């Protein structure tokens, strides 16, 4: 959709654990997705459009 | 088959006293993580950070239980709305592939412990200590609860009952 909040990985308009689980699913697969990305994601945790 | 459930240490409380809500998962297969939205009554209760021994801020993480304690990049998330009585927090094993590979799934146990301080005499009829229910960032969830497995799948909301906390009473 038009609105793409920073950290909204599944495009539903809200930042919650389902988004963090998408980071999680890719963990171990700045060029990588790891625990530094989670810290940023947590800044946005709870935001809604 | 599975449940989210809770328990308190005492249901008769005086102003000034603290009541701890332990929250468990029960038979959530290959549990990897949860998020809760928990509404409480701000006239009577105040969430209390028992680790720092002070009031919650909007980023405060409740006390841990026994699950999600392993070294699989276990990570917290919290953003409350304290003025409105809504706790919003969760924890997960971020390194899912390593957790999965451990062959040591968790499924049953305490995941968090949320303490409330009684700041006004509890009404004689009792109050519900808290309620699991969707805040605005869990609009897709059922009853304020999301659970996940070690594949990073949302553990389906028809696979488990959320058992709401009961009542507390004045001493
Ligand atoms: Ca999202
Ligand atoms: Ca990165």
């Amino acid at each position: 959709m038009f609105v793409k909040l920073k950290g909204d990985l599944n495009g539903d308009g809200v930042i919650n654990m389902a988004d963090v689980m998408i980071l999680a699913q890719s963990f171990g697969k700045d060029g990588v997705i790891n625990s530094d990305d989670a810290i940023i994601l947590a800044q946005y945790f709870g935001k809604t459009k | 088959s599975g449940s989210v459930l809770t328990a308190i240490d005492n249901d008769k409380v005086a102003v000034g006293d603290k009541v701890t809500l332990t929250i468990n998962v029960d038979k959530i297969t290959n549990f990897s993580g949860y998020q809760f939205n928990i509404k409480y009554n701000t006239t009577y209760l105040q969430p209390w950070d028992t680790i720092a021994d002070e009031a919650y801020t909007d980023s405060t993480m409740p006390d841990y239980g026994t699950l999600l304690q392993g070294r699989f990049n276990a990570t917290d998330m919290s953003k409350h709305n304290l003025s409105q009585g809504v706790l919003n927090f969760g924890r997960l094993y971020m390194n899912l592939s390593a957790y999965r590979a451990s062959g040591k799934p968790e499924s049953t146990g305490a995941v968090a412990k949320v303490t409330f301080k009684v700041i006004k005499e509890i009404p004689a009829e009792g109050i519900k200590l808290a309620t699991f229910e969707n805040g605005s960032s869990m609009n897709n969830a059922v009853d304020g609860t999301m659970l996940f497995d070690w594949d990073g799948n949302m553990y389906s909301s028809s696979a488990y009952k959320v058992v709401q906390p009961g009542l507390i009473y004045p001493k």
